[PDB]
């Protein structure tokens, strides 16, 4: 009797991820009291209006 | 001399003689920019022989 095995495994798990997140905005105001100008022109991201 | 009426809101001001205008030209400009970037890379390799 005689016997012989050859056995092989090869595995490749590549992966990747990316994310680009960009936000911009520019309130602009003319007229009105400078305190109300600054208080409104500051961009509230939850209410850009 | 002076003593021309000059107002801002309810307050009245005496303009200096040297000054041609001091006037509440009121304006505001805001700028917001936000740039978030992510990348990641993963590489697993296995080799087995028997």
């Amino acid at each position: 009797s005689s016997h012989g095995c050859k056995e092989l495994e090869n595995a490749l798990k590549a992966a990747s991820g990316t994310q680009n997140n960009v936000l911009r905005g520019e309130p602009f105001i003319r007229g009105g009291g400078a305190g109300f100008i600054s208080g409104l022109s500051y961009l509230e991201l939850d209410n850009p209006a | 001399g002076g003593c021309s009426p000059h107002y801002i809101l309810n307050t009245r001001f005496r303009k200096p003689y040297n000054v041609e205008s001091y006037t509440p030209q009121t304006q505001g400009k805001y700028e917001f920019i936000l740039k978030e970037y992510e990348s990641y890379s993963d590489f697993e390799r296995n080799v087995t022989e028997k």
